[PDB]
């Protein structure tokens, strides 16, 4: 006997893989607001970020969301401009900010992601020996406890 | 962990075209007895050719589950803490170090970055505010961009 | 179940069309009363919605899925052509009856 | 260390059609005695299709 | 999409319509078809009738 | 990117630009390091008007 066999096929695959540790990145857009009687310089605000209880996680501001100025009754981005964007999470802004499967899955259940601030980073302006002003190293932090503890808020 | 999902499908088709030649020789020997005695030899011989064709059409389908498994990180761990004085003064750029401990196993000790720094912090109060939510501590470096692991033990 | 002809249920898609994308956004947290192949007609729990692609066709949109095997069966087969109700709960604790089946 | 585990699922199937055609030709010489000296000669031929 | 699905051919305009506003049900050939091209203006034109 | 290649644009929004001055030292020398725009710009904004 003698045989001849001809064949040819063709395959079709589809895959998804999936972390469950790090199974989405979050970007908030935000926006500051100033509503005391003096400006800030070099705004960084420090936020939580909130699912159910469970702080995701909590960002002081990077170079890419520093505000230089913010008067009072302004807003950082000014009116008229977009939100900006809070998507990194170390200080280089260089890695993003995660989340569980489990967040995942509350998330598109549609439950809602909080931001809370939680302190905020600045500077004022004096005057040195010359008519110039300089607002590095006048942090406000070294005053806010004390005028804090002494004063009324209305 | 790592959680795959790959599905497949595949479709053959196979053309056979075969070819057969037998020969065959025999000899056959009788002896016997009706109304007297008998006897016979036959020889025969015979040559058979045949071709046969067949085609065979398939199709399957597939379904692929993995799962991987880090027996050195096998998991992340995110701590929401809360910072309190007691004391008579305040405390600025508060910068706690803690351990996690398991069993009698300390998993880590880690100081504070950027991240998770109280600018202020006066006498009874707490970081964060009351009223607010606990504060993230779910990075073990220097600045910020590292998770803290688990063992698979742990 | 190629044995017997029953088709138990799996899940439950509720269609996105061009007038339900914002009430179907406002519902979380369905729960279903079933009949269960060997218990009776019972309250199996309250879950939050899935989210996934209509009839799992990846062209079509995601929307809410009552994933039913996800809810407080004892791992028993929920039955068709018997006694379900889907409640949709909405966030001010809210139910409303949104599938009747009998 | 890193640990797998994979578990899989297959459903086939196959269908075939075949056809075959054959042919037989032969030749039987027999001799003998049965009340006399006898002797034969048979020639077949045969044609088989199966499907 | 690459025209006709030819790697070598540039990519162009696809209607696709499984994901548009069906039950999952199939579009019929031979039948009403209309595709209205809108413009950044939201002003519609037809540009594929069959019937 | 889908709604990228769908024909959508991006948009670029400067939101703040940072930088220094020049200024004279206790020397006839240029010195614009530590010389920010930002401190003033609050303060001329507030007792001016823009044309």
């Amino acid at each position: 006997s003698t045989a001849v066999q001809d064949s040819n096929g063709e395959s079709w695959n589809t895959g998804l893989s999936i972390n469950k540790g790090e199974s989405a990145y979050i970007n908030a857009n935000v926006r500051y607001y100033n509503t005391g009687t003096a400006p800030m310089y070099k705004v960084t605000p420090t936020t939580n970020l909130v699912l159910d209880g469970d702080t995701l996680s909590t960002i002081k501001a990077q170079e890419n969301q520093i505000g230089n100025n913010l008067s009072p009754g302004d807003t950082y981005p000014k009116k008229g401009l977009s939100p900006l964007a809070l998507n990194t999470m170390d200080q280089f802004s260089s890695r993003l900010i995660p989340i569980n499967y489990d967040q995942l899955k509350k998330l598109d259940a549609g439950k809602q992601i909080k931001l809370e601030t939680t302190q905020v980073s600045g500077n004022f302006g004096t005057k040195n020996s010359s008519g110039q002003i300089v607002t590095e190293g006048n942090s406000w932090s070294d005053y806010i406890s004390q005028i804090d503890s002494i004063s009324a808020s209305i | 962990e790592h959680a795959s999902t790959d599905q497949g499908k595949t479709v053959s088709r196979a053309t056979t075209n075969s070819k057969t030649e037998s020969n065959t020789a025999g000899v056959s020997v009788n002896v016997g007895y009706q109304n007297g005695f008998t006897a016979n030899v036959t020889t025969n011989y015979s040559h058979t050719t045949d071709n046969s064709t067949a085609v065979q059409d398939s199709n399957g389908e597939s379904w692929n589950t993995g799962l991987s498994i880090n027996k050195g990180e096998s998991a992340y761990i995110n701590a929401n803490v809360r910072y309190y004085n007691t004391g008579t003064a305040p405390m600025y750029k508060v910068t706690p170090t803690t351990n996690l401990v398991l069993d009698g196993d300390t998993l880590s000790t880690i100081k504070a970055q950027e991240n998770q720094i109280g600018n202020n912090l006066s006498p009874g109060d707490t970081y964060p505010k009351k009223g607010l939510s606990p504060l993230a501590l779910n990075t073990m470096d220097q600045f910020s961009s590292r998770l803290i692991p688990i063992n698979y033990d742990q | 179940n190629p044995s017997t002809g029953n088709t138990y249920i799996n899940g439950m898609y509720f269609a996105p069309t061009q007038t339900n994308k914002e009430a179907l956004d406002y519902i979380q947290k369905y729960r279903v009363e079933a009949t269960l192949q060997y218990s009776g007609f019972k309250d199996i729990g309250t879950k939050d919605k899935e989210m996934r692609n209509y009839l799992g066709d990846p062209n079509q949109p995601k929307t809410n899925y009552v994933n039913l095997r996800s809810y407080f069966t004892g791992g028993e087969n929920i039955m068709t052509y018997k006694k379900l109700r889907i409640y949709a709960i909405t966030p001010d604790d809210r139910e409303l009856l949104v599938l009747s089946v009998d």
